């Protein structure tokens, strides 16, 4: 049976699936339910400025 | 807690004399509503923000205002918000002796900070049976209430109320005091000499009715009758004939009367009226916020027609108005 | 002296809800209909917009017509929508598909007829009837086909009325759509025949406004749509409250065009100006006459810089002296006096009505009739000329069955009003 | 506001499980077509409608066939886990295949089965009442896709007239190959397909397997991975049809704005943000990087460079949240850039929509959660590229006749090769021709 | 506002990490790319926006891209501390070296890179809206950074144009020497370098290996000690661009004040308070004191004596607790002496800037705390007897074709020797001509 190190050593991971780099293998495994991107700062209105 | 609250409402249409029913969606994620409409199958408004709702004020037998109308919570339109509220359905009975009655604001807003909702509340003097069955005062309040881990709440009054508070947890003796302090009877309020201060709905839904209690407490004031009675349109006109012609808000306070349940208190001491009229302020909060910030109605008002309290303003009507929210609403 | 109101495809009928929200907050009308208002001078014109249905409530005289439904029952959704009449929304079960021949010839046949029938309905019941509104964009597909038929239609049965029109339209700097100027140049070609006056705006003009006078961070279609609903019910204001120099529609009309191809006119809106800044800059006349011909405040791309004044006029709203007001307009007549056409001895009418809108102490929306509106129209041609040598895209259009000669008659009309505007640009008193 | 879906042969069969698998999880129906029996509110909602019809139960079934000529396929859907989901009898399959053989699949064996075909779409066509086009899934290099792909086009074009068809059609890599006729099926395909489609979308198998390698970290790539990508591409063209937005783009509005000439109907597409999660937390994404991000040749789904050629139409579809202030000044960037070239006669070159529904995240899915993308199709004359090798594969191959007499004993006059090759030769000086600038002396 | 940094080979990306490593700690951010765990508020300071860029979950990532032919020192980043700091895609790795080919690394083996580095940068360039500068960090004496440093300057300077390019270069050193083919690699370099840069920095190795022996206690220095010193000088001069001060200076400054003419615009580099923690605290350094270091040969990077030559212009940076009366007073006693000339058509001799940042104090480091410092940049003709040199030891060397076979081989004319070997003749010429007095003519 191969073992886990020598596994993370190997140069091909398994069929269809994303590999990390062996420099990262031992680090805590990353979140998949935040969504990621910048949130667009909407604020403020026209009707403030036109009616005050 | 929840991603979606969902409740069936009823709305009373002034210009048809109609009852409508509508289906009202709350997202908790980022605070949006949604209303349908049961009898037709039809959008009635889109996902729009509106902030001054919040989840804490969902919950049945409350009272909404959307876009200028209100809206009165019926029944759980999803299961989903029926299984998250499997519980708080039980009514259970907290006393407070003689010795409380100078803390009972106190009381009531510590109640109102553990998430529980009171169904109603009276100032009575029971029968001596379940004075001794139950190991009350002669004098006492009797609060009814629910919500959600009741009992394991209302356990911390022992502590920081030493020896004035009762709980009842039974339901054969929360059925006894039921048929016994409230319902059709007799009343502890005066006939001369007081004042009646009434707690509008909008208040008592935001919860301030504690503090009021205790302030008119710590003014020195006398409390020698409370209750909380719901008001039918033609009762809320009853109530302010005087107002009609006077105030240009006469009919929003009929409709904020209409709305919901309010508390009635009654006040004894010397010059009462007078007394009450300057312990409340002048009828707008504006005022109030720049000349009388000490006032009740600067800090539990935004309108004239949402002052927040309300009290007696002439002399010749303290009689009525006591005779008609003690003994007209309460006896019939 | 009440005006009936169209509201067509998807920019006009977002505008429109705007509009009656503005509407009905200046009369204090709740969304429920029922009047909640704090001054009798609110409900003694009421009607001039508004009819009465029984008990409280209060039903807007207009009404809304598009090809695929979204839209309507979008506004019918929205926080107001419910003021609106069920019978006065009709709409169709398929697009227009940004196409002029299938929204004019077509289902716009199919539909048209039932439009009619509701306007007919709202006009026969008035008891003095004034001059229609529709708000519509050019550049579309169902605003441009039926709005201008039902314009046709309108003033074929009404011609002794009078035809307004607002009016949204393409820009180059950002289109949404590629085949904008065969829509434009065949809308322009309807409209200079049918109105008696078309207001304009391009929505480049709203963002700079947006973005450098007010300063938002994010502005939406709201804010613009919004804008443009403070002009269009600025402009009807001295039909509706007392004044000292009362105006009209028609006062407008017989004092700006001078001869009938020249309707077309530049809006503003003055007291334009940011939270941060208000505290530093209180309102006047001056101020007020200052911003009101700054280009920075017009909602158009052209610049009055290249052109020059035939005619303009100026409503204020507020209480205020005469003598500044006329002396105002005669000193900047009198400064920038190349700018104005010099065989009219006096160019500007002002108007002055005495109750402003709510949270302003004063305001007013400016009119101009200026020959620099040419270049927008050059610049649409210019881009039809590129598309129409190659027929990018016609067999759509010749599909649904237009002739090719209408291409070049929309063409000829358009140039002819371009070069009717420069020639008077450039021309000697003699 | 509805649309049919006709997957036919393997890989759109393939193609379609990974469709409808999103699709469902979308909407938020379950493997078994209902929904979950506690979120039912009462008044349900219409945004199903586009792809699923419910039974008076409240059971959900969606507007598809699945055809093919080989069983195993349809065993495999018959017999998988969305069992419950389809009906059985739009799961059409025959006894055996064509065999790489257009002409097996067209005149022999596909003359049977079609009938079937069109009562059955003619049975969903009779519970609409705003049917707005069909999209077409299929392979034009093997026989089955190709011939009965044409047969059934054909007969739809009569029958339905003037309905659009849209068809997703992976076409034979350029040097990546899988089988020796390859170029003859798809010769043959394409002369059908010119005049019976309203649109066609490209697909190269190498370009996806490229995209999955520099994006993605996949070193092993499999066919679930393209046809998730493909399926993606889909939901993103149909999410206008379904959610509220800003800018909605109505089918017939691809084809006023994406279409010059009766001819000139293929288009490129393209997807901007496959990225992984380990990336996705070094980089914000806003709108312009993803904007300048969709006209690299690098994000391209078909192997074809789009710098030796010159846009002539681009529909920029925008979800999730964007606002159009910033879609304007991203236009407005990618048209002052020097290597991006539109035809003279095209200066209004952009459609844009936008909508506010984000993607959606697959359980087994490699692509990162984001909060908005954006896709394109495009035509560019840069497809006359594609089309050039293919036809010098096959002049290669028939100069010695090198398979013929397959075709011919199945059926198929000699002459018909040289009238296709004669057609596609036709396109090509379509394309040149489009492609020139008259007029400049004035 | 914004910088980006381009490390090239070997001592390029040593160097690198001092920097990062500098600028990470100076400004705050965790080795994870994270604020301190302390804040629960917003962001309110821009002056990370430099080097760094956050996400919107608040991850900051730096500015910079890592190239290198050989994996191993990029490798040894990827599974070093920084491992989270940098975007995967920032770390560029190759197959094999360019062994020490100048040939090599233009012609045969940077080609195929050097795309990959121009889409990223572009990428990079893309994510400004004040970009002021490139800055650039490699050494001479090698293959890839040579050769790829060359390539990679000129295809900058095509695309990105009038855009400031600023090199900080470790030069083959006068009489220590690590490999023999060193002066053809920075001859073939300057050649290149001459044309394509707009301020050159020089440094020698035996320098800083002086300076931490005579003033540091350092008997035995090794690569890091001389990197976190080139780290502390680039921390210097940006910090100009980072924080409050009485008397900024933006990198154009630079430009317009220090170079005169446009091939005179190699510059000399020193700095003052070097000094070990047990002197430190029996010694207050006021700026007199500083200001008179700075001028002693004892202090300078690079390996010459500038008693040789006359001054043109100079730049001092003065960081810390300084008040402009100091400085002002500091100059006018330096321009007192005798020993220190100044080229006579340059009378107002000197640039002042004054910063309130004092320097950074790292955990394993070996320089003290000190409250004040100044770093000093200046132009001179001294830098001529260096080029003399190198190219007496080309002659040398270039005479009998000693080793060209392998350059010829990898694809280089002979030719090119002569012209490199020519132009660097006429750079002498220039420096000859520039220091000749002029006021002789009346
Ligand atoms: N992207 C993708 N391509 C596929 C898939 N399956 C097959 N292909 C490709 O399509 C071509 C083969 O076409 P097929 O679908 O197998 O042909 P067919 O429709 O089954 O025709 P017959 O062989 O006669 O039954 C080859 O280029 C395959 O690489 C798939 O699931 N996804
Ligand atoms: N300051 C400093 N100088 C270094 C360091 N490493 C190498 N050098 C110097 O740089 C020159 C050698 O350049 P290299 O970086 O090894 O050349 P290269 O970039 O690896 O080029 P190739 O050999 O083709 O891979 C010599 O003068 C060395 O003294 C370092 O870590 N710090
Ligand atoms: N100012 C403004 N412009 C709009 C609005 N909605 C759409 N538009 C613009 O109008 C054009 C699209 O025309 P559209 O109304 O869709 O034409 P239709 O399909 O015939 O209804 C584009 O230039 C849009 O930017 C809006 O609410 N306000
Ligand atoms: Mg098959
Ligand atoms: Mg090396």
């Amino acid at each position: 049976v191969t073992p886990e190190l020598q596994r993370t050593y190997h140069r091909f991971g398994e069929v269809g699936c994303t590999r990390r780099h062996y420099g990262r293998a031992r680090d805590p495994p990353i979140d998949e339910t935040f969504r990621h991107g910048i949130r667009t700062e909407a604020g403020e209105g026209a009707r403030g400025c036109l009616q005050p | 807690a929840l991603e979606r609250y969902a409740f069936k409402v009823d709305y009373c249409d002034p210009q048809a004399n109609l009852v409508r029913q509508y289906l009202l969606l709350y997202f908790a994620e980022d605070s949006t509503i949604e209303m349908h409409d049961l009898k037709t199958k039809r959008v009635f408004l889109k996902r729009c923000a509106y902030p001054s709702l919040t989840p804490r004020e969902l919950f049945i037998g409350a009272t909404v205002g959307v876009f200028s109308r209100s809206l009165k919570l019926v029944d759980y339109g999803d299961e989903v918000t029926r299984r998250h509220f499997s519980g708080s359905e039980a009514e259970f009975v907290v006393f407070i002796q003689e010795g409380g009655l100078c803390h009972m604001g106190s009381i009531i807003d510590r109640m109102h900070t553990w998430e529980l909702r009171i169904t109603n509340i009276r100032l009575v003097d029971l029968p001596d049976s379940l004075c001794r069955d139950l190991g009350v005062s002669r004098r006492c309040v009797a609060i009814l209430f629910k919500g959600s881990n009741a009992i394991e709440k209302v356990g911390g009054l022992s502590t920081e109320f030493p020896n004035m508070t009762v709980v009842v947890a039974e339901p054969s003796d929360v059925n006894s005091v039921r048929g016994a302090a409230f319902g059709p009877g007799g009343t502890t309020a005066v006939m001369k000499n007081c004042s009646v201060c009434v707690i509008k709905p909008h208040a008592i839904m935001s919860g301030y009715q504690g503090a009021i209690i205790q302030r008119l407490i710590d003014e020195g004031f006398h409390i020698t009758a409370l209750g909380m009675y719901s008001l039918t349109v033609a009762d809320a006109e009853d109530f302010l004939e005087v107002y009609n012609g006077v105030v240009p808000e006469y009919q929003r306070l009929v409709e904020q009367m209409s709305s919901g349940p309010c508390w009635a208190v009654q006040v004894c001491a010397e010059n009462s009226v007078s007394a009450l009229r300057a312990i409340c302020g002048p009828h707008d909060p504006d005022v109030c916020h720049v000349l009388f910030p000490h006032t009740i109605r600067s800090k539990y008002g935004v309108d004239r027609t949402r002052n927040g309290v309300h009290c007696t303003d002439l002399e010749e009507d303290a009689p009525l108005e006591s005779e008609f929210f003690f003994s007209l609403l309460q006896n019939a | 002296r009440e005006i009936v109101c169209v509201q067509a495809g998807q920019c006009g009928n977002q505008i429109g809800s705007k509009f009656w929200e503005v509407i009905s907050d200046e009369h204090g009308v709740d969304p429920t209909g029922t009047y909640q208002g704090d001054s009798d001078l609110q409900l003694e014109r009421i009607n001039v917009y508004f009819d009465e249905a029984t008990g409280g409530r209060y039903v807007p005289r207009s009404v809304l017509i598009d090809l695929e439904p979204g839209t309507m029952d979008s506004v019918r959704a929205g926080p107001y929508g419910q003021i609106f009449r069920p019978d006065n929304f009709i709409f169709g079960q398929s697009g227009a598909g940004n196409n002029w021949a299938k929204g004019h010839y077509t289902e716009g046949a199919e539909l048209i007829d039932s439009v009619l029938d509701v306007c007919c309905k709202e006009a026969e019941s008035c008891d003095c009837l004034q001059g229609f509104q529709i708000c519509h964009s050019l550049g579309g597909g169902t605003g441009s086909g039926m709005g201008t038929l039902l314009i046709s239609k309108l003033r074929e049965q009404y011609p002794d009325r009078i035809m307004m029109t607002f009016s949204i339209i393409p820009s180059p700097k950002v289109s949404d759509t590629v085949v904008e100027p065969y829509n434009t140049t065949l809308s322009v070609h309807q409209l200079v025949e049918n109105s008696d006056e078309s207001m304009c705006i391009d929505n480049e003009a709203l963002y700079d406004i947006c973005f450098r006078t007010l300063k938002l961070t994010t502005p939406t279609f709201g804010d613009l749509n919004h804008l443009v609903s403070a002009v269009v019910s600025g402009v009807t204001c001295c039909l509706r409250f007392p004044g000292q120099l009362n105006s009209d529609l028609r006062k407008l009309a017989v004092n700006l065009v001078p001869f009938p191809r020249l309707h077309f006119f530049m809006m503003g809106f003055a007291p334009l100006t940011s939270r941060g800044s208000q505290q530093y800059r209180g309102l006047s006349v001056p101020e007020l006459t200052q911003q009101m011909f700054d280009a920075k405040n017009m909602m158009q791309a052209a610049d009055p810089r290249h052109g020059r004044y035939l005619t303009a006029s100026a409503l204020f709203r507020g209480r205020m002296s005469t003598k500044e007001v006329d002396e105002q307009m005669l000193n900047v007549q009198n400064k920038n006096s190349s700018y104005f056409i010099e065989w009219i001895p006096n160019n500007i009418k002002s108007s002055v009505c005495d109750i402003p809108p709510k949270g302003l102490k004063m305001a007013v929306t400016f009119i101009g009739n200026n020959t620099c509106i040419q270049e927008m129209f050059r610049r649409v041609g210019e881009q039809f000329t590129l598309m129409f040598r190659r027929k990018a895209f016609l067999h759509w259009y010749t599909g649904e069955g237009m002739d090719e000669m209408e291409f070049t008659e929309a063409e000829s009309n358009m140039n002819d009003l371009v070069s009717e505007y420069q020639q008077y640009q450039d021309a000697t008193i003699e | 506001r509805e649309a049919i879906c006709i997957h036919i042969g393997q890989a759109g069969c393939q193609v379609g499980n990974a469709c409808w698998e999103l699709f469902c999880l979308e909407h938020g129906i379950q493997p078994d077509g209902a929904m979950p029996s506690d979120k039912t509110i009462g008044v349900e909602d219409d945004a199903f409608n586009t792809f699923f019809s419910e039974t008076g139960a409240g059971k959900h079934v969606p507007r598809a066939v699945f055809l093919d000529l080989e069983p195993t396929v349809v065993d495999e859907v018959r017999t998988g886990t969305y069992r419950q989901l389809f009906h059985p009898e739009q799961l059409i399959s025959g006894k055996e295949d064509a065999a790489n053989n257009y002409a097996r699949g067209h005149y022999t064996i596909g003359k049977e089965i079609v009938d079937l075909c069109l009562d059955r779409i003619r049975k969903l066509a009779d519970n609409c009442t705003g049917l707005q086009g069909f999209l077409v899934y299929h392979a034009v290099g093997g026989g089955t896709g190709s011939g009965l792909g044409a047969l059934l086009l054909e007969r739809l074009s009569v029958d339905y007239g003037k309905k659009s068809k849209l068809g997703y059609t992976v076409y034979p890599s350029p040097q990546v190959s899988t089988a020796v006729v390859e170029p003859y099926n798809s010769v043959l395909s394409t002369h059908s397909l010119l005049e019976h489609t309203d649109v066609a979308a490209m697909l190269d198998n190498e370009a996806i397997y490229d995209l999955t390698r520099r994006n993605l970290d996949i070193e092993r790539p499999t066919y679930t991975n393209l046809n998730r990508l493909i399926g993606q591409v889909v939901s993103s063209l149909t999410a206008s049809l379904r959610f509220d937005g800003a800018l909605n783009v109505d089918l017939t509005e691809f084809q006023t704005n994406l279409v010059p000439y009766p001819r000139i109907h293929f288009v490129l597409t393209s997807y901007a943000p496959v990225i992984s999660a380990e990336k996705a937390y070094h980089e914000q994404l806003s709108v312009s990087e993803i904007s300048n991000a969709v006209f690299e040749p690098a994000s391209m789904m078909t192997k074809c460079d789009p710098r030796h050629g010159k846009y002539m139409a681009c529909c920029l579809m925008y979800r999730g949240d964007v606002v159009p202030k910033d879609v304007n000044a991203a236009v407005a960037t990618i048209k002052t850039k020097r290597t991006i070239q539109f035809v003279d006669w095209s200066p209004t070159g952009f459609k844009c929509g936008i909508n506010y529904q984000p993607p959606t995240v697959v359980p087994g899915g490699d692509l990162a959660k984001v909060q908005r993308a954006v896709c394109m199709i495009a035509n560019s004359t840069a497809i006359a590229e594609v089309f050039a090798r293919i036809d010098h594969k096959f002049d290669l191959m028939y100069s010695k006749r090198a398979f013929v007499h397959w075709y011919v004993g199945e059926g198929m006059e000699e002459g018909e090769f040289s009238e296709a090759r004669e057609d596609l030769a036709a396109l090509e000086k379509d394309y040149e021709e489009v492609g020139a600038e008259s007029a400049d002396m004035d």
